RNA sequence: UAAUUGCGAUAACGAACGAGACCUUAACCUGCUAAAUAGCCCGUAUUGCCUUGGCAGUACGCCGGCUUCUUAGAGGGACUAUCGGCUCAAGCCGAUGGAAGUUUGAGGCAAUAACAGGUCUGUGAUGCCCUUAGAUGUUCUGGGCCGCACGCGCGCUACACUGACAGAGCCAGCGAGUACUCCCUUGGCCGAGAGGCCCGGGUAAUCUUGUUAAACUCUGUCGUGCUGGGGAUAGAGCAUUGCAAUUAUUGCUCUUCAACGAGGAAUCCCUAGUAAGCGCAAGUCAUCAGCUUGCGUUGAUUACGUCCCUGCCCUUUGUACACACC
C-alpha cells in the first residue's frame, strides 16, 4: 500500500497552494480536492483526499521537512 | 380448525390415500401390469403390487397442487437418469403410455377434469373433495 | 381525431445517445398535456462469440471472448394517430425507431 | 421480417461491406472511414 | 403449536443439545484447551462458516464439525455433509449404550489422549535421513488424532459385512482407554518409538 | 516418565532446512525463573503451552 | 392501519422474501407449515430462532414467506437469514426498541450471520475452476 | 463364511436365551455371531420386536439399532 | 552403460 | 491518409528513409504530441528486418491505446516482393 | 513494497516506456427517476375445511394504491477511516465499526531487443521455379484417410455396504428458436420402447420455460460371494435422418455376463465456494460427445513458510567461453 509520485506531487501542491481551507477529517478533504482541481478518477479523488489528510496529522504536532506553506 | 392437504407429510398421505383407494377398489386396468418397464432409463418392474394406484394417488395429489399440467411435463417429472454403459449417464423421461393412461382412467373416476380452454387437465369440484375429506382422517389420527 | 394508444420500440448497442434521444422526448410529449407513461428498463441482451486466437494451431492454446450488448428502452403513450409523426422527429445516428398504433 | 438481434450483425456487415470496397477503389483519394445514417425509404452515404 | 413437542421438552431447561448434554465437563489434563472450543453449543454440526481464511481461525470452531468434515473422505464421498451428519449422530448414539457416560464425554478423552507428542522431522543428509524428534503442536496433535481416528473406521469398514455407523463408535470406546489394540495407537506409539530411536 | 509442562514465551524466527520447525524460548511454569531455548513442529502461538518428554536436551542457536 | 412490514433474505442463488403482519402466532412457510418443507436432518437448522429467543415473544405476529431458486441448503439457510429481518424490522418499526436492542444483542452473540449474508459465488477460468490440464513432460 | 437361510431350533435357542443379556443387537451382531444370513436377522428383529423383548432406540431405511427392555 | 555427454565431470 | 501517401512515395523510386523521414516532420506541423512509422520487410537483402522510427510521447498498456491511438497498416508490391507499412498516430 | 513502489543520501539535472493509473464484471442502497412483455397490497366473483372473525387456492381490475422482492439509468459508498503497541520518515502487525480491510475478488490490455519457432494447405497477401489440353486446373463414379503381432499421451466407466436396486419427496443458472422453407416446440390421440398422427403458440422478460436437471432426502429389497458391483464382446427384432447407413450413423427390447480387490519404478494439478462429486447450455451438426468453451447445485483436510531439488531477479567476483558449458 504504497502511494505514487502523481498523488506525492498533488498532495504536496494543493497542501502548500491551499493551507488553511482544509483540516485534518477526511471526510472535509474528500470535498475539498474535487472542487478546486480537475480529476478523472473517483478512487484517485480518494488516494489524494486520504494521503493529503495524513499530512496535517503530523503537521499539527512539529514541523516536517520538505513541505513549506504559506 | 381445518386441514387440507399442505398440512400433512406427503410420504405417509399418500399411503394413507392409497389405502383408502384400497376399499372403493374400482380403477380399469388394460393389463400393462408386470410387463411395462414404468421408464426407458428403468430396468426393473416396482417390486410392490399396487403401483398403479399408489401412482394415481400421488398423481392426484400433485395436480391439487398444479393449475395446469400435461402428459409431456410428467414425463420428465417421473424420468431420472440411464446407464448407457462406458459413457456418461444423462437425463431421460420415463414411458408414456403408462403414464398417460394411468390419469385418463382418473378422469372418469370423478378426481379431475379436462382442460380444452387452454390445455391441459384441472381439478374438479368434487374432486378435490376426496382429497380434502382424507385430510381430516389423517390429521386427528396423530 | 381517435387516441390509439401508440407504442414505439428502439434498439441500439450505446446507451447515452439512447438515453438523451428519450429524455429529450418525454418534455415535448409532456408540456403537449399529454398523458405519459413512465420510460420503462427492459433486460439488456448480451451475446459472446467464442473462437480460437491462434490461425494455426502450433504453440499453446489460447481463447477470447468477443461481445456485443443491445439496449431496447421502449416508450409508449396515448395520443391520436397524426399527432405522434411530429413528436419523433429530430433523431440523430445510430438510433433505430420502429412504430406500433397498437390500435 | 427479420429479429433485431439478427438485423443489427447484418447491417454491421453491411457497413463492412461498404468499408472494405472502399479502400480497393477510393486509395488514391485519400479515404479515410466513413458513416451511415439510415433512414426510412431513403438512405445516405 | 408452532414448536414439536420433543423440543418443547428441552426450550424451558438451558440451551444444549436435546439428546445430550454439555454440562460437567473434563477434568483431567491441560495444554489441550484453549484450542478445543466447548463454551458454545451446536444443535447441528453442520454450519458455513469462515474458519479457513486465517491461520488460528479454525481454532475456535466446534470438534463436532470437524470430525463431520473429516469423516467424509476418499474421493466419492466429498460435500455429503446430510450423508455424514447422521453417522456422526448415530456414532454417538452407539456410543451411550455400550457406557453409562456421556457420549461427548468417551469422545473427548479419546482425543485428548489419541494425541501424538514426538515427532521425526527430515533433516537432508545428502541422502541419509538426521531425525531431530521434534515436539508436536497441540493443534497439530489434534489434527492428527481426528485424521487417524476417521481413517481407522474407513480402513475396518471396506469390504466388511459391518457398517460405518458402529465401527466409528468402536474406535471411539476402544480409544477412550488404554485399549492399545487400535489402529490409531499403533500408529502413535510406532511414531513415538521412532522418535526415541532417532534422538 | 517424569513428564512435565512448559510454555512458550517468545518465537524467534523460522529454522530448519524446510521450515517445517520453529525455535522458541519455553518457560518451565513450575520455577518461573528457568527458560530454555526448544524445537517445535507446529504453529505456534504466544502463551501456547507445550508437554516436555526430556528437557536436558538442548537446540541450536 | 394494518401493521405490516416485508424483509428479504439472500443466498447464493436462494431468495426468500419475507412478509410480516400483525397476527395471532400463526407460522408457515410457503404456505404449508413448518412441518414439512425441509431435509429431515437439517429440520434442526430452522427452529433455533424462534427458541432462543421464546415462543411468548410471538403472541400477535404471522409471517408468511416464497422461497426460490438455488439449492437445498440453500433454501433454510435464505429463510432463516430472513426472520430476523423479519422480526427485527417489526419491533423496530411498530414497538418499543427496548426489546428490539436486547433481542438483536443476545441473538448476534450467539451468531453474526443473522443479520448479514455471506457472499460466495464462483470464478470463471480457461480451464475449469482452479486447475489446468495435465502436461506431457513439465 | 457361508451362513444359513433356514433358522432351525439349534439357532433358535440362542436367541431366547441370549438376547436378554445382549447390550446391543444389531444386523452385524447377527450375521458375526449366529451364522446367520442378513435377511433372516433382519427377520429375526421384527418378528421378535412384537414379542416385547427389545425397544426401539432409533428407526431408519438403512440401520436399526434395538436395546433391552 | 551411460552416456558420457551433457559434461558433468568425476 | 498519411500512409498511402508514404506508400506511393515509395512505389515510386525514392529512398525509404527519406520517405519515412518526411512524413514525422508533417504530423509534427498538425499538432500531434508524438507518432510512430514501422516498416518491414526485405531491405536490399535476401534476409528481410525492419526499422521503427518514433518521436514524441507514446502509450502502449491501457484502453486509451484503443481510442487515443489511430492506427493502420498497408502493404505495398515492389519489383522483388512485398513490404508493410504500419503507422500510429496520438491526438489530444 | 507485489513492483526501477517509495523514503532518502548523492556528479548529476531534467525527461520518455513498463508497473500503477485505466476499462468490464462480481459484492452495498427500505434514498432519486420508473415499470400489465416483472411483482406486491387492495377490491369483486368463486372453491374447500373449521365454521371465526379464520386458513388454503382460482379468475378478473389497465388511472384503486405502491416498487421491498425482478430490471438498469443518474449518483453515493473504502480511504486503510478510528484506536493500541514499534519507527524521524516510508511502512508493518492487532482490534472495533462497517455489505466490503490481500491492490475488496477475478479478468481485458500490456515495454526494448530478439527465435533461421509455426503458417505459401485461410486469404484475388506474395518472389522465384514447375505442370499448363495425354492437365498438378475443374468435374462425375467407386474405394481409402477407421486398415493391425507392438511401445507412448489427454480422457470416460469401475473394482462395491461411505454400495446397488425399487417406490415416494423435490430445488438452479448462463443460453438458443420460424425460410423463399419449416427452426426450438405446448396441448390431444395412437403406440411396450424408440416413435407416429392432429389443432395451436413464439421472429421471442409475452410461447417453448418455473426449461420443477443431477446430486440429494424418506421408506423398502439384496447381504461381501469378484454376487443383484462391473458392462467388454456377440445373436435376433423394431424405428427415425439422408441421394445413399455394408466396415452396422444413431435409438429401443430380449439374450450372451469377459477383464477388473485401490495398482511397481516413475509422474501431473491445486490455497475458499477453492479441490473433488454431479449436471446443464453453446460450438462442429440432416443424425452422432467419451471433445472444448461457459453456467449453476452440494462443498472439504493441512500451510500462511523456506530456497533443499527444478527455475527466476539484483550486486560483488573468476574465466584460455562470444556458434557463448550441448
Ligand atoms: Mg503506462
Ligand atoms: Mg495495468
Ligand atoms: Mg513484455
Ligand atoms: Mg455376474
Ligand atoms: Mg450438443
Ligand atoms: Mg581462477
Ligand atoms: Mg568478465
Amino acid at each position: 500500500r504504497v502511494r505514487t509520485k502523481t498523488v506525492k506531487k498533488s498532495a504536496k501542491v494543493i497542501i502548500e497552494k491551499y493551507y488553511p481551507r482544509l483540516t485534518l477529517d477526511f471526510e472535509t478533504n474528500k470535498r475539498v480536492c474535487d472542487e478546486i482541481a480537475v480529476i478523472s478518477s473517483k478512487r484517485l479523488r480518494n488516494k489524494i483526499a486520504g494521503y493529503t489528510t495524513h499530512l496535517m496529522k503530523r503537521i499539527q504536532r512539529g514541523p516536517v521537512r520538505g513541505i513549506s506553506f504559506k | 380448525g381445518g386441514v387440507t392437504v399442505r398440512d400433512v407429510d406427503a410420504h405417509k398421505f399418500v399411503a394413507a390415500y392409497a389405502a383408502f383407494l384400497k376399499r372403493q377398489g374400482k380403477l380399469p386396468v388394460p393389463g400393462w401390469v408386470d410387463t411395462v418397464k414404468t421408464g426407458n432409463a428403468k430396468e426393473l418392474p416396482p417390486q410392490d403390487i399396487d403401483w398403479w394406484y399408489i401412482r394415481a394417488a400421488s398423481v392426484a395429489r400433485h395436480v391439487y397442487l398444479r393449475k395446469t399440467v400435461g402428459v409431456g411435463r410428467l414425463r420428465k417429472v417421473h424420468g431420472s437418469a440411464k446407464n448407457r454403459g462406458t459413457r456418461p449417464s444423462h437425463h431421460v423421461d420415463a414411458s408414456g403410455s403408462v403414464d398417460r393412461k394411468i390419469m385418463q382412467a382418473l378422469e372418469k373416476i370423478q378426481v379431475l377434469e379436462k382442460d380444452e380452454e387452454r390445455g391441459g387437465r384441472r381439478i374438479t369440484q368434487q374432486g378435490q373433495r376426496d382429497l380434502d375429506r382424507i385430510a381430516q382422517t389423517v390429521a386427528e389420527a396423530d | 381525431p381517435k387516441v390509439h394508444k401508440i407504442r414505439i420500440t428502439l434498439t441500439s448497442r450505446k446507451v447515452q445517445s439512447l438515453e438523451k434521444v428519450c429524455q429529450e422526448l418525454i418534455e415535448r410529449a409532456k408540456n403537449k398535456d399529454l398523458r405519459v407513461k413512465g420510460p420503462v428498463r427492459m433486460p439488456t441482451k448480451t451475446l459472446k462469440i467464442t473462437t480460437r486466437k491462434t490461425p494455426c494451431g502450433e504453440g499453446s492454446k489460447t481463447w477470447d471472448a468477443y461481445e456485443m450488448r443491445i439496449h431496447k428502452r421502449l416508450i409508449d403513450l396515448t395520443a391520436p394517430t397524426e399527432i405522434v409523426k411530429q413528436i419523433i422527429i429530430n433523431i440523430e445516428a445510430g438510433v433505430e425507431v420502429e412504430v406500433t398504433i397498437a390500435a | 421480417q427479420i429479429s433485431k438481434k439478427r438485423k443489427f450483425v447484418a447491417d454491421g456487415v453491411f457497413y463492412a461491406e461498404l468499408n472494405e470496397f472502399f479502400q480497393r477503389e477510393l486509395a488514391e483519394e485519400g479515404y479515410s472511414g466513413v458513416e451511415v445514417r439510415v433512414t426510412p425509404t431513403v438512405t445516405d452515404i | 403449536d408452532v414448536l414439536p413437542k420433543e423440543v418443547l421438552a428441552e426450550v424451558g431447561s438451558v440451551k444444549l443439545f436435546n439428546r445430550w448434554s454439555y454440562d460437567d465437563i473434563e477434568i483431567r489434563d491441560i495444554s489441550l484447551t484453549d484450542y478445543i472450543q466447548i463454551r458454545a453449543p451446536v444443535y447441528i454440526p453442520h454450519s458455513a462458516g469462515r474458519y479457513a481464511v486465517k491461520r488460528f481461525r479454525k481454532a475456535n470452531c466446534p470438534i463436532i464439525e470437524r470430525l463431520t468434515n473429516s469423516l467424509m473422505m476418499h474421493g466419492r464421498n466429498n460435500g455429503k455433509k446430510l450423508m455424514a451428519v447422521r453417522i456422526v449422530a448415530h456414532a454417538f448414539e452407539i456410543i451411550h449404550l455400550m457406557t453409562d457416560q456421556n457420549p461427548i464425554q468417551v469422545a473427548v478423552d479419546a482425543i485428548v489422549n489419541c494425541g501424538p507428542r514426538e515427532d521425526s522431522t527430515r533433516i537432508g543428509s545428502a541422502g541419509t535421513v538426521r531425525r531431530q524428534a521434534v515436539d508436536v503442536s497441540p493443534l497439530r496433535r489434534v489434527n492428527q488424532a481426528i485424521a487417524l481416528l476417521t481413517t481407522g473406521a474407513r480402513e475396518a469398514a471396506f469390504r466388511n459385512v459391518k457398517t460405518i455407523a458402529e465401527c466409528l463408535a468402536e474406535e471411539l470406546i476402544n480409544a477412550a482407554k488404554g485399549s492399545s489394540n487400535s489402529y490409531a495407537i499403533k500408529k502413535k506409539d510406532e511414531l513415538e518409538r521412532v522418535a526415541k530411536s532417532n534422538r | 516418565a517424569p513428564v512435565k509442562f512448559v510454555k512458550v514465551t517468545r518465537v524467534l524466527g523460522r529454522t530448519g532446512s524446510r521450515g517445517g520447525v520453529t525455535q522458541v524460548r519455553v518457560e518451565f511454569m513450575d520455577d518461573t525463573t528457568r527458560s530454555i531455548i526448544r524445537n517445535v513442529k507446529g504453529p505456534v502461538r504466544e502463551n501456547d503451552i507445550l508437554v516436555l518428554l526430556e528437557s536436558e536436551r538442548e537446540a541450536r542457536r | 392501519s394494518v401493521q405490516a412490514v416485508q424483509v428479504f433474505g439472500k443466498k447464493k442463488n436462494a431468495t426468500a422474501v419475507a412478509r410480516c403482519v400483525q397476527g395471532k402466532g400463526l407460522i408457515k412457510v410457503n404456505g404449508k407449515p413448518l412441518k414439512l418443507f425441509a431435509p429431515e436432518i437439517l429440520r434442526a437448522k430452522l427452529y433455533e430462532p424462534i427458541l432462543i429467543l421464546g415462543t411468548d415473544k410471538f403472541a400477535d405476529v404471522d409471517i408468511r414467506i416464497r422461497v426460490a431458486g438455488g439449492g437445498h441448503t440453500s433454501q433454510v439457510y435464505a429463510v432463516r437469514q430472513a426472520i430476523a429481518k423479519s422480526i427485527v424490522a417489526y419491533y423496530a418499526k411498530y414497538v418499543d426498541e427496548h426489546s428490539k436492542n436486547l433481542l438483536k444483542q443476545e441473538l448476534i452473540q450467539f451468531d453474526r450471520s443473522l443479520l448479514v449474508a455471506d457472499p460466495r459465488r464462483c470464478e470463471p477460468k480457461k480451464f475449469g475452476g482452479r486447475g489446468a490440464r495435465a502436461r506431457f513432460q513439465k | 463364511a457361508q451362513h444359513s437361510v433356514i433358522l432351525d431350533k439349534a439357532t433358535s435357542d440362542k436367541l431366547y436365551k441370549d438376547v436378554q443379556s445382549y447390550r446391543l443387537v444389531t444386523v452385524a451382531t447377527l450375521v458375526d455371531r449366529l451364522k446367520i444370513n442378513g435377511a433372516l436377522a433382519r427377520k429375526c428383529l421384527k418378528d421378535l420386536e412384537e414379542k416385547g423383548l427389545i425397544r426401539q432406540v432409533v428407526g431408519h431405511s438403512k440401520m436399526k439399532i434395538y436395546t433391552r427392555a | 552403460r551411460r552416456g558420457g555427454f551433457r559434461g558433468r565431470g568425476k | 491518409a498519411q500512409c498511402e501517401s508514404l506508400r506511393y512515395k515509395l512505389l515510386n523510386g525514392l529512398a525509404v528513409r527519406r520517405a519515412c523521414y518526411g512524413v514525422l516532420r508533417f504530423i509534427m506541423e498538425s499538432g500531434a504530441k508524438g507518432c510512430e512509422v514501422v516498416v518491414s520487410g526485405k531491405l536490399r537483402a535476401a534476409r528481410a528486418k525492419s526499422m521503427k522510427f518514433t518521436d514524441g510521447f507514446m502509450i502502449h498498456s491501457g484502453q486509451p491505446a484503443r481510442e487515443f491511438i489511430d492506427t493502420a497498416t498497408r502493404h505495398v508490391l515492389l519489383r522483388q516482393g512485398v513490404l508493410g507499412i504500419k503507422v500510429k498516430i496520438m491526438r489530444g
